[PDB]
Protein backbone atom coordinates (compact mmCIF):
# COMPACT_ATOMS: atom_id res chain seq x y z
CA UNK A 1 0.00 0.00 0.00
CA UNK A 2 2.80 2.44 0.50
CA UNK A 3 3.98 2.33 -2.60
CA UNK A 4 0.79 4.51 -3.47
CA UNK A 5 1.74 7.05 -1.35
CA UNK A 6 5.37 6.37 -2.69
CA UNK A 7 3.60 6.94 -6.67
CA UNK A 8 -0.42 7.87 -6.30
CA UNK A 9 -1.87 10.62 -8.19
CA UNK A 10 -0.61 12.88 -5.11
CA UNK A 11 2.71 10.98 -4.55
CA UNK A 12 4.49 14.63 -3.81
CA UNK A 13 1.48 15.56 -1.10
CA UNK A 14 1.75 12.32 0.60
CA UNK A 15 5.46 12.26 1.00
CA UNK A 16 5.52 15.54 2.03
CA UNK A 17 3.05 14.86 4.60
CA UNK A 18 4.53 11.81 6.00
CA UNK A 19 8.08 13.42 6.01
CA UNK A 20 6.61 15.84 8.04
CA UNK A 21 5.15 13.34 10.46
CA UNK A 22 8.75 11.51 10.03
CA UNK A 23 10.54 14.76 11.06
CA UNK A 24 8.19 15.33 14.30
CA UNK A 25 8.75 11.29 15.37
CA UNK A 26 12.56 11.92 15.11
CA UNK A 27 11.98 14.67 17.79
CA UNK A 28 9.43 12.79 19.52
CA UNK A 29 6.52 15.21 18.80
CA UNK A 30 4.38 12.92 16.62
CA UNK A 31 0.89 12.56 17.97
CA UNK A 32 -0.18 15.47 15.67
CA UNK A 33 -3.47 17.11 14.31
CA UNK A 34 -4.48 18.62 10.83
CA UNK A 35 -3.50 21.88 11.77
CA UNK A 36 0.43 21.48 11.91
CA UNK A 37 0.45 19.69 8.69
CA UNK A 38 -1.70 22.24 7.11
CA UNK A 39 1.22 25.18 7.81
CA UNK A 40 3.64 22.93 6.72
CA UNK A 41 2.06 22.13 3.34
CA UNK A 42 1.69 26.22 3.35
CA UNK A 43 5.26 26.52 4.06
CA UNK A 44 6.35 24.75 0.45
CA UNK A 45 6.12 27.31 -1.93
CA UNK A 46 4.62 24.61 -4.31
CA UNK A 47 1.93 24.00 -1.51
CA UNK A 48 1.97 27.04 -0.39
CA UNK A 49 -1.93 27.88 -1.03
CA UNK A 50 -2.86 24.40 0.72
CA UNK A 51 -6.41 23.92 1.67
CA UNK A 52 -7.78 22.18 4.77
CA UNK A 53 -10.31 19.81 2.76
CA UNK A 54 -7.87 18.56 0.63
CA UNK A 55 -5.23 17.43 3.17
CA UNK A 56 -8.64 16.00 4.82
CA UNK A 57 -9.02 13.73 1.44
CA UNK A 58 -5.49 13.08 1.27
CA UNK A 59 -5.45 12.00 4.96
CA UNK A 60 -8.15 9.92 5.08
CA UNK A 61 -7.53 7.88 1.94
CA UNK A 62 -3.44 7.58 3.58
CA UNK A 63 -5.49 6.21 7.34
CA UNK A 64 -7.14 3.62 4.94
CA UNK A 65 -3.33 2.90 3.55
CA UNK A 66 -2.28 2.38 7.68
CA UNK A 67 0.22 5.23 7.10
CA UNK A 68 -1.35 6.76 10.88
CA UNK A 69 -2.44 5.94 14.08
CA UNK A 70 -5.80 7.80 14.26
CA UNK A 71 -7.17 9.14 17.96
CA UNK A 72 -10.31 10.88 18.06
CA UNK A 73 -9.82 14.65 19.70
CA UNK A 74 -12.16 14.52 22.77
CA UNK A 75 -9.84 16.01 25.04
CA UNK A 76 -10.25 19.74 24.32
CA UNK A 77 -10.90 22.63 22.41
CA UNK A 78 -10.58 26.21 21.56
CA UNK A 79 -13.85 27.13 20.11
CA UNK A 80 -17.77 26.70 20.07
CA UNK A 81 -17.08 24.77 16.64
CA UNK A 82 -13.75 23.52 17.38
CA UNK A 83 -15.61 21.39 20.50
CA UNK A 84 -18.77 20.41 17.99
CA UNK A 85 -16.25 18.83 15.79
CA UNK A 86 -15.09 15.23 15.96
CA UNK A 87 -11.66 16.05 15.50
CA UNK A 88 -8.99 13.49 15.27
CA UNK A 89 -4.87 13.37 15.84
CA UNK A 90 -2.40 10.90 14.01
CA UNK A 91 0.63 9.34 15.17
CA UNK A 92 2.68 7.72 12.34
CA UNK A 93 3.02 3.58 12.11
CA UNK A 94 6.66 1.93 12.65
CA UNK A 95 6.39 0.81 9.53
CA UNK A 96 6.22 4.82 7.99
CA UNK A 97 8.69 5.65 10.58
CA UNK A 98 11.43 2.57 9.05
CA UNK A 99 10.87 3.07 5.46
CA UNK A 100 10.98 6.94 5.61
CA UNK A 101 14.48 6.03 7.61
CA UNK A 102 15.41 4.40 4.52
CA UNK A 103 14.69 7.27 2.14
CA UNK A 104 16.17 9.88 4.11
CA UNK A 105 19.89 6.99 4.42
CA UNK A 106 19.36 6.88 0.42
CA UNK A 107 19.27 10.75 0.72
CA UNK A 108 22.29 11.13 2.80
CA UNK B 1 48.91 35.93 19.64
CA UNK B 2 49.21 35.33 16.24
CA UNK B 3 52.67 34.04 16.14
CA UNK B 4 51.35 30.35 13.98
CA UNK B 5 49.94 29.32 11.03
CA UNK B 6 46.78 30.20 9.10
CA UNK B 7 45.54 26.67 9.27
CA UNK B 8 45.54 26.11 12.68
CA UNK B 9 43.39 28.95 13.33
CA UNK B 10 41.02 28.33 10.81
CA UNK B 11 40.48 24.86 12.39
CA UNK B 12 40.06 26.45 15.27
CA UNK B 13 37.33 28.01 14.05
CA UNK B 14 35.82 25.69 11.99
CA UNK B 15 35.54 23.28 15.47
CA UNK B 16 33.98 26.46 17.07
CA UNK B 17 31.00 26.79 15.09
CA UNK B 18 30.22 23.75 13.74
CA UNK B 19 30.04 22.82 17.62
CA UNK B 20 28.20 26.20 18.19
CA UNK B 21 25.81 25.54 15.10
CA UNK B 22 25.34 22.04 16.67
CA UNK B 23 24.16 23.60 20.12
CA UNK B 24 22.05 26.35 18.34
CA UNK B 25 20.00 23.41 16.13
CA UNK B 26 20.00 21.61 19.48
CA UNK B 27 18.39 24.59 21.69
CA UNK B 28 16.15 25.21 18.73
CA UNK B 29 14.26 21.70 18.93
CA UNK B 30 14.26 21.31 22.45
CA UNK B 31 12.84 24.75 22.91
CA UNK B 32 9.76 23.93 20.41
CA UNK B 33 9.54 20.63 22.18
CA UNK B 34 8.85 22.34 25.42
CA UNK B 35 6.85 24.78 23.81
CA UNK B 36 5.23 21.67 21.94
CA UNK B 37 1.13 22.51 21.85
CA UNK B 38 1.40 18.55 21.92
CA UNK B 39 2.46 19.04 25.35
CA UNK B 40 -0.27 21.17 25.34
CA UNK B 41 -2.96 18.55 24.67
CA UNK B 42 -0.59 15.98 26.30
CA UNK B 43 -1.35 17.56 29.81
CA UNK B 44 -5.09 15.91 29.93
CA UNK B 45 -4.16 12.16 29.70
CA UNK B 46 -0.94 9.86 30.67
CA UNK B 47 0.68 10.82 27.30
CA UNK B 48 2.24 13.48 29.62
CA UNK B 49 3.84 10.76 31.53
CA UNK B 50 5.94 10.23 28.22
CA UNK C 1 10.76 34.84 67.84
CA UNK C 2 7.06 35.08 67.93
CA UNK C 3 3.95 37.12 65.62
CA UNK C 4 2.50 39.99 66.60
CA UNK C 5 -0.90 41.36 65.14
CA UNK C 6 0.53 44.21 63.05
CA UNK C 7 -0.23 46.73 60.55
CA UNK C 8 0.17 43.80 57.93
CA UNK C 9 -2.66 41.21 60.14
CA UNK C 10 -4.96 44.41 60.52
CA UNK C 11 -4.52 44.76 56.44
CA UNK C 12 -5.11 40.88 55.97
CA UNK C 13 -8.15 40.93 57.98
CA UNK C 14 -9.92 43.42 56.32
CA UNK C 15 -9.44 41.19 52.95
CA UNK C 16 -11.03 38.23 54.15
CA UNK C 17 -13.96 40.05 55.88
CA UNK C 18 -15.07 42.18 52.15
CA UNK C 19 -13.96 39.50 50.12
CA UNK C 20 -16.08 36.19 49.91
CA UNK C 21 -12.19 34.36 49.24
CA UNK C 22 -9.32 35.32 48.09
CA UNK C 23 -7.91 33.37 44.99
CA UNK C 24 -4.14 31.95 44.67
CA UNK C 25 -4.37 32.36 40.80
CA UNK C 26 -5.65 36.35 41.12
CA UNK C 27 -4.73 37.69 44.22
CA UNK C 28 -1.76 36.44 44.85
CA UNK C 29 -0.59 39.69 46.46
CA UNK C 30 -3.53 39.24 49.02
CA UNK C 31 -2.76 35.76 49.41
CA UNK C 32 0.67 35.48 50.17
CA UNK C 33 -0.18 38.70 52.85
CA UNK C 34 -2.95 36.74 54.33
CA UNK C 35 -0.91 33.18 54.72
CA UNK C 36 1.73 34.95 56.59
CA UNK C 37 -0.24 36.03 59.49
CA UNK C 38 -2.12 33.01 58.83
CA UNK C 39 -1.32 31.90 62.50
CA UNK C 40 -2.08 34.93 64.03
CA UNK C 41 -5.45 35.33 62.23
CA UNK C 42 -6.27 31.59 62.91
CA UNK C 43 -6.09 32.50 66.84
CA UNK C 44 -7.79 35.75 66.92
CA UNK C 45 -10.39 34.28 64.91
CA UNK C 46 -11.14 31.56 66.47
CA UNK C 47 -10.70 33.30 70.10
CA UNK C 48 -12.94 35.76 69.68
CA UNK C 49 -15.22 35.44 67.24
CA UNK C 50 -15.58 31.62 66.29
CA UNK C 51 -15.28 31.60 62.55
CA UNK C 52 -13.19 29.03 61.09
CA UNK C 53 -10.48 30.57 58.57
CA UNK C 54 -10.02 27.97 55.57
CA UNK C 55 -6.54 28.07 54.10
CA UNK C 56 -6.04 26.06 51.16
CA UNK C 57 -3.54 25.61 48.45
CA UNK C 58 -5.43 27.64 46.08
CA UNK C 59 -7.47 29.62 48.08
CA UNK C 60 -8.57 31.09 51.39
CA UNK C 61 -11.35 31.91 52.75
CA UNK C 62 -13.79 32.79 55.77
CA UNK C 63 -16.31 31.37 56.48
CA UNK C 64 -18.62 34.42 57.84
CA UNK C 65 -21.93 32.89 58.91
CA UNK C 66 -24.27 35.36 60.63
CA UNK C 67 -25.68 35.59 63.75
CA UNK C 68 -28.93 36.70 61.97
CA UNK C 69 -29.30 36.78 58.48
CA UNK C 70 -29.75 40.09 56.52
CA UNK C 71 -31.42 41.02 53.11
CA UNK C 72 -28.15 42.75 51.95
CA UNK C 73 -26.03 39.83 52.96
CA UNK C 74 -26.69 37.73 50.28
CA UNK C 75 -25.48 37.26 46.78
CA UNK C 76 -26.65 41.11 45.39
CA UNK C 77 -26.33 40.15 41.78
CA UNK C 78 -29.36 38.15 41.97
CA UNK C 79 -32.85 39.80 42.18
CA UNK C 80 -35.07 36.67 42.19
CA UNK C 81 -35.43 33.18 44.13
CA UNK C 82 -35.13 31.77 40.82
CA UNK C 83 -31.70 32.60 40.70
CA UNK C 84 -30.71 31.55 43.45
CA UNK C 85 -32.63 27.77 42.28
CA UNK C 86 -30.94 28.48 38.69
CA UNK C 87 -27.22 29.14 40.45
CA UNK C 88 -27.86 26.31 43.31
CA UNK C 89 -28.71 23.42 40.71
CA UNK C 90 -25.54 25.26 37.95
CA UNK C 91 -23.45 24.13 40.96
CA UNK C 92 -24.99 20.70 40.89
CA UNK C 93 -24.34 20.42 37.86
CA UNK C 94 -20.46 21.50 37.93
CA UNK C 95 -20.29 18.77 40.62
CA UNK C 96 -20.32 15.95 37.56
CA UNK C 97 -17.75 17.61 35.53
CA UNK C 98 -13.77 17.12 36.08
CA UNK C 99 -11.40 19.77 36.78
CA UNK C 100 -10.83 21.74 33.70
CA UNK C 101 -13.76 19.66 31.65
CA UNK C 102 -15.36 21.90 28.64
CA UNK C 103 -19.42 21.46 28.48
CA UNK C 104 -21.35 24.07 25.98
CA UNK C 105 -24.09 26.16 27.77
CA UNK C 106 -26.84 24.30 25.97
CA UNK C 107 -25.76 21.44 27.80
CA UNK C 108 -26.15 23.91 31.47
CA UNK C 109 -28.80 25.19 30.13
CA UNK C 110 -30.48 21.57 29.92
CA UNK C 111 -29.08 20.12 32.63
CA UNK C 112 -30.46 22.83 34.67
CA UNK C 113 -33.97 22.83 32.95
CA UNK C 114 -34.14 18.98 34.31
CA UNK C 115 -32.80 19.76 37.96
CA UNK C 116 -34.80 22.70 38.82
CA UNK C 117 -36.78 21.54 41.61
CA UNK C 118 -40.05 23.72 41.65
CA UNK C 119 -43.29 22.54 40.48
CA UNK C 120 -43.34 25.08 37.47
CA UNK C 121 -41.25 23.58 34.79
CA UNK C 122 -38.28 25.98 33.40
CA UNK C 123 -38.54 26.98 30.18
CA UNK C 124 -36.19 28.82 27.85
CA UNK C 125 -38.49 30.66 25.51
CA UNK C 126 -39.01 32.62 27.64
CA UNK C 127 -36.94 36.59 27.96
CA UNK C 128 -37.38 36.10 31.93
CA UNK C 129 -35.84 33.18 32.55
CA UNK C 130 -32.65 33.43 29.91
CA UNK C 131 -31.76 36.82 31.89
CA UNK C 132 -32.57 34.65 34.95
CA UNK C 133 -30.16 32.34 33.55
CA UNK C 134 -27.48 34.94 32.36
CA UNK C 135 -27.39 36.49 35.73
CA UNK C 136 -26.50 33.28 37.36
CA UNK C 137 -23.89 32.33 34.91
CA UNK C 138 -22.39 36.12 35.51
CA UNK C 139 -22.05 35.56 39.46
CA UNK C 140 -20.87 31.98 38.58
CA UNK C 141 -17.88 33.67 36.71
CA UNK C 142 -17.66 36.33 38.48
CA UNK C 143 -16.16 33.59 41.41
CA UNK C 144 -13.81 31.93 38.54
CA UNK C 145 -15.72 28.65 39.10
CA UNK C 146 -16.06 28.79 35.61
CA UNK C 147 -13.65 30.47 32.28
CA UNK C 148 -15.17 31.14 29.39
CA UNK C 149 -13.58 29.55 26.17
CA UNK C 150 -13.99 32.29 23.66
CA UNK C 151 -18.02 33.42 23.02
CA UNK C 152 -20.74 35.52 24.52
CA UNK C 153 -23.28 34.88 27.17
CA UNK C 154 -24.90 37.98 27.07
CA UNK C 155 -26.62 37.53 23.27
CA UNK C 156 -28.45 34.99 25.27
CA UNK C 157 -30.88 37.85 26.61
CA UNK C 158 -32.07 38.21 22.94
CA UNK C 159 -30.92 35.35 21.34
CA UNK C 160 -31.88 31.62 22.52
CA UNK C 161 -29.99 30.05 19.89
CA UNK C 162 -26.68 31.78 21.56
CA UNK C 163 -23.90 29.06 22.08
CA UNK C 164 -21.07 28.98 24.55
CA UNK C 165 -18.07 26.82 25.51
CA UNK C 166 -17.03 27.09 29.09
CA UNK C 167 -14.77 25.54 31.45
CA UNK C 168 -15.47 24.08 35.23
CA UNK C 169 -12.70 25.48 36.73
CA UNK C 170 -11.00 23.87 39.95
CA UNK C 171 -12.97 26.51 42.58
CA UNK C 172 -16.26 24.43 42.03
CA UNK C 173 -15.00 21.90 44.09
CA UNK C 174 -14.62 23.85 47.34
CA UNK C 175 -17.01 26.64 46.74
CA UNK C 176 -19.56 25.75 49.34
CA UNK C 177 -18.82 24.85 52.72
CA UNK C 178 -19.30 21.49 54.21
CA UNK C 179 -22.50 20.95 57.12
CA UNK C 180 -22.64 18.95 60.08
CA UNK C 181 -24.97 15.94 59.57
CA UNK C 182 -26.20 14.29 56.40
CA UNK C 183 -27.54 18.11 55.27
CA UNK C 184 -30.80 16.68 53.64
CA UNK C 185 -32.00 15.83 57.33
CA UNK C 186 -32.73 19.04 57.67
CA UNK C 187 -36.01 20.85 56.57
CA UNK C 188 -35.39 24.45 57.15
CA UNK C 189 -32.33 27.12 56.73
CA UNK C 190 -33.25 27.69 60.29
CA UNK C 191 -31.85 24.27 61.57
CA UNK C 192 -28.71 25.14 59.56
CA UNK C 193 -27.71 27.94 62.60
CA UNK C 194 -28.73 26.13 65.46
CA UNK C 195 -25.90 23.47 64.13
CA UNK C 196 -23.28 26.60 63.02
CA UNK C 197 -23.93 27.56 66.96
CA UNK C 198 -24.09 23.72 68.67
CA UNK C 199 -20.09 24.30 68.43
CA UNK C 200 -19.86 27.21 69.66
CA UNK C 201 -21.11 26.87 72.97
CA UNK C 202 -18.18 28.19 74.95
CA UNK C 203 -18.23 32.24 75.19
CA UNK C 204 -21.01 32.16 72.42
CA UNK C 205 -22.07 35.26 73.94
CA UNK C 206 -18.90 37.15 73.21
CA UNK C 207 -18.54 35.62 69.26
CA UNK C 208 -22.08 37.08 69.12
CA UNK C 209 -21.47 40.06 70.09
CA UNK C 210 -18.55 40.40 67.61
CA UNK C 211 -19.81 38.95 64.96
CA UNK C 212 -22.97 41.15 65.20
CA UNK C 213 -20.30 44.18 65.39
CA UNK C 214 -18.20 43.39 62.63
CA UNK C 215 -20.98 41.91 60.17
CA UNK C 216 -23.79 44.04 60.40
CA UNK C 217 -23.97 48.00 59.62
CA UNK C 218 -25.62 47.96 63.56
CA UNK C 219 -26.82 46.22 66.34
CA UNK C 220 -29.88 46.71 67.37
CA UNK C 221 -31.31 46.62 71.32
CA UNK C 222 -34.14 44.01 70.99
CA UNK C 223 -36.01 45.36 74.00
CA UNK C 224 -34.98 46.65 77.92
CA UNK C 225 -32.90 43.25 78.67
CA UNK C 226 -31.46 42.65 74.83
CA UNK C 227 -28.17 40.18 76.52
CA UNK C 228 -26.19 40.93 73.58
CA UNK C 229 -26.35 44.80 74.45
CA UNK C 230 -26.24 44.24 78.33
CA UNK C 231 -22.75 42.99 77.56
CA UNK C 232 -21.65 45.33 74.95
CA UNK C 233 -22.66 48.04 77.58
CA UNK C 234 -20.35 45.67 80.88
CA UNK C 235 -17.78 45.93 78.29
CA UNK C 236 -17.74 49.17 76.82
CA UNK C 237 -14.43 50.36 77.02
CA UNK C 238 -11.99 47.02 76.53
CA UNK C 239 -14.35 46.43 73.60
CA UNK C 240 -13.06 49.49 71.82
CA UNK C 241 -9.89 48.96 72.79
CA UNK C 242 -9.30 46.03 71.30
CA UNK C 243 -11.21 46.75 68.52
CA UNK C 244 -9.04 49.66 67.96
CA UNK C 245 -6.37 47.26 68.51
CA UNK C 246 -7.05 44.90 65.60
CA UNK C 247 -8.65 46.84 62.90
CA UNK C 248 -9.30 50.35 61.47
CA UNK C 249 -13.04 50.60 62.87
CA UNK C 250 -14.06 52.53 65.79
CA UNK C 251 -17.20 51.54 68.12
CA UNK C 252 -19.45 53.99 69.11
CA UNK C 253 -22.77 53.19 71.66
CA UNK C 254 -26.31 54.50 72.15
CA UNK C 255 -29.01 53.79 74.32
CA UNK C 256 -30.39 51.91 71.56
CA UNK C 257 -28.09 50.88 68.54
CA UNK C 258 -24.46 49.95 69.06
CA UNK C 259 -22.41 50.02 65.27
CA UNK C 260 -18.34 50.05 64.56
CA UNK C 261 -17.76 53.33 62.08
CA UNK C 262 -15.07 53.37 60.02
CA UNK C 263 -12.73 56.70 59.36
CA UNK C 264 -10.48 56.10 56.19
CA UNK C 265 -12.49 53.77 53.85
CA UNK C 266 -10.32 51.96 51.45
CA UNK C 267 -11.16 51.07 47.89
CA UNK C 268 -12.88 47.82 48.09
CA UNK C 269 -15.07 48.25 51.00
CA UNK C 270 -18.63 49.49 51.33
CA UNK C 271 -19.91 52.14 53.38
CA UNK C 272 -22.98 54.77 54.39
CA UNK C 273 -22.97 57.36 52.70
CA UNK C 274 -21.91 56.26 49.39
CA UNK C 275 -22.91 57.67 45.96
CA UNK C 276 -26.58 55.71 45.22
CA UNK C 277 -28.85 58.96 45.23
CA UNK C 278 -30.71 57.15 47.55
CA UNK C 279 -28.52 57.55 50.23
CA UNK C 280 -29.09 61.43 50.02
CA UNK C 281 -32.80 61.08 50.71
CA UNK C 282 -31.79 59.13 54.07
CA UNK C 283 -29.39 61.90 55.21
CA UNK C 284 -32.79 64.53 54.49
CA UNK C 285 -34.87 61.92 56.37
CA UNK C 286 -32.84 61.47 59.19
CA UNK C 287 -32.30 65.82 59.41
CA UNK C 288 -36.20 66.08 58.84
CA UNK C 289 -36.64 63.56 61.74
CA UNK C 290 -34.28 65.29 63.85
CA UNK C 291 -36.20 69.00 63.21
CA UNK C 292 -39.65 67.80 64.94
CA UNK C 293 -38.53 66.33 68.06
CA UNK C 294 -42.16 66.11 69.61
CA UNK C 295 -43.56 64.68 66.84
CA UNK C 296 -41.63 62.04 66.29
CA UNK C 297 -40.48 61.23 69.92
CA UNK C 298 -38.85 57.96 69.14
CA UNK C 299 -40.43 54.98 71.69
CA UNK C 300 -38.03 53.71 75.11
CA UNK C 301 -36.48 51.09 72.39
CA UNK C 302 -35.50 54.22 69.67
CA UNK C 303 -38.08 52.84 67.50
CA UNK C 304 -39.83 55.47 65.34
CA UNK C 305 -43.28 54.09 64.04
CA UNK C 306 -44.96 55.68 61.35
CA UNK C 307 -47.57 54.41 58.85
CA UNK C 308 -47.14 54.24 55.01
CA UNK C 309 -49.36 57.16 54.59
CA UNK C 310 -47.41 59.38 57.19
CA UNK C 311 -44.49 58.48 55.54
CA UNK C 312 -45.77 59.02 52.37
CA UNK C 313 -46.44 62.61 53.76
CA UNK C 314 -42.90 62.84 54.91
CA UNK C 315 -41.41 62.28 51.76
CA UNK C 316 -43.81 64.79 49.85
CA UNK C 317 -42.65 67.23 52.02
CA UNK C 318 -38.79 66.14 51.32
CA UNK C 319 -39.75 66.65 47.69
CA UNK C 320 -41.03 70.12 48.28
CA UNK C 321 -38.91 71.31 50.68
CA UNK C 322 -35.25 69.55 49.05
CA UNK C 323 -36.89 67.58 45.95
CA UNK C 324 -35.39 70.50 43.80
CA UNK C 325 -31.74 69.32 44.64
CA UNK C 326 -32.42 65.12 44.00
CA UNK C 327 -31.52 62.98 41.53
CA UNK C 328 -33.53 63.43 38.55
CA UNK C 329 -34.02 59.46 38.91
CA UNK C 330 -36.86 60.61 42.16
CA UNK C 331 -37.59 64.00 40.74
CA UNK C 332 -39.77 62.10 38.37
CA UNK C 333 -41.47 59.04 40.12
CA UNK C 334 -44.58 59.43 42.02
CA UNK C 335 -44.76 59.34 46.01
CA UNK C 336 -45.40 55.70 46.19
CA UNK C 337 -42.45 54.52 44.38
CA UNK C 338 -40.28 56.91 46.33
CA UNK C 339 -41.11 55.46 49.49
CA UNK C 340 -40.77 51.50 48.14
CA UNK C 341 -37.29 52.72 46.80
CA UNK C 342 -35.84 54.38 49.96
CA UNK C 343 -37.41 51.81 51.98
CA UNK C 344 -35.41 49.30 49.89
CA UNK C 345 -32.69 51.09 50.77
CA UNK C 346 -33.03 51.96 54.67
CA UNK C 347 -33.85 48.13 54.09
CA UNK C 348 -30.24 47.17 53.62
CA UNK C 349 -28.70 49.11 56.06
CA UNK C 350 -30.99 48.43 58.78
CA UNK C 351 -32.07 51.32 59.16
CA UNK C 352 -35.74 50.96 59.22
CA UNK C 353 -38.30 47.25 59.28
CA UNK C 354 -41.39 46.98 57.65
CA UNK C 355 -43.71 45.68 60.00
CA UNK C 356 -44.72 42.10 58.85
CA UNK C 357 -48.48 42.41 60.48
CA UNK C 358 -49.44 46.13 60.46
CA UNK C 359 -46.63 47.19 57.91
CA UNK C 360 -45.91 50.02 59.97
CA UNK C 361 -42.49 51.24 59.70
CA UNK C 362 -40.34 51.03 62.01
CA UNK C 363 -37.33 53.80 61.70
CA UNK C 364 -34.23 52.21 63.79
CA UNK C 365 -32.11 54.68 65.86
CA UNK C 366 -29.42 53.64 63.85
CA UNK C 367 -30.82 56.04 61.01
CA UNK C 368 -30.68 59.32 63.43
CA UNK C 369 -26.33 58.77 63.44
CA UNK C 370 -26.12 61.67 60.20
CA UNK C 371 -28.03 64.20 58.57
CA UNK C 372 -26.93 65.66 55.70
CA UNK C 373 -28.21 68.95 54.11
CA UNK C 374 -27.73 70.71 50.64
CA UNK C 375 -24.83 73.90 51.02
CA UNK C 376 -27.01 76.99 52.06
CA UNK C 377 -25.90 78.61 49.32
CA UNK C 378 -27.99 76.34 46.75
CA UNK C 379 -31.14 76.22 49.45
CA UNK C 380 -30.92 79.91 49.56
CA UNK C 381 -30.70 79.34 45.25
CA UNK C 382 -33.49 77.02 45.54
CA UNK C 383 -35.68 80.02 47.00
CA UNK C 384 -34.90 81.83 43.89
Amino acid sequence: IEASYLTADSAAHYRTILRYFYHQHERMRDFIAPEELLEHMRSIPAFADFQEDQLHQQLAQLVKWNNLIARQDMTNAKTIEEYKKKRFRYQCTPYTVEIERMIVQLEK
Amino acid sequence: DLNKSAEEYMRIWEDVFRYFQTIRTSTADYIAYINSEQTDQRMQTEAFLV
Amino acid sequence: QTQLFDEKAIQGMDILFHHYWILRAEQPEWYQLIREREKVLRRYLDEKFGLRLIVHQHFIKLEKIPVEPEGWMGIQDFQEPMDYAIFCCALAFLEGKAVDEQFLLSELCQEIQADYPGDFPLDWTLYTHRKSLIRAVKVLMEFQLIRTIDGDIGRFDQNEEQEVLYEASTYSRYFMRTYPDDFSSYQHWSELLKEDWKLNQEDERRKRVYRKLFFSPGLHRLDQQDPDFLYIRNYRNRLAEDIEKHSEYKLHVYKNTAFLSIAEPRQYQQVFPNSKASTDIILQLSKYIHGEPERFKANENGEILMTEGEFEQVVDDLRQQFGTGWAKYFRDMSTKGIRTELLRAMKDWMMAEVDSETSLIRIKSLTGVMTGEYPSDFQTGGTE
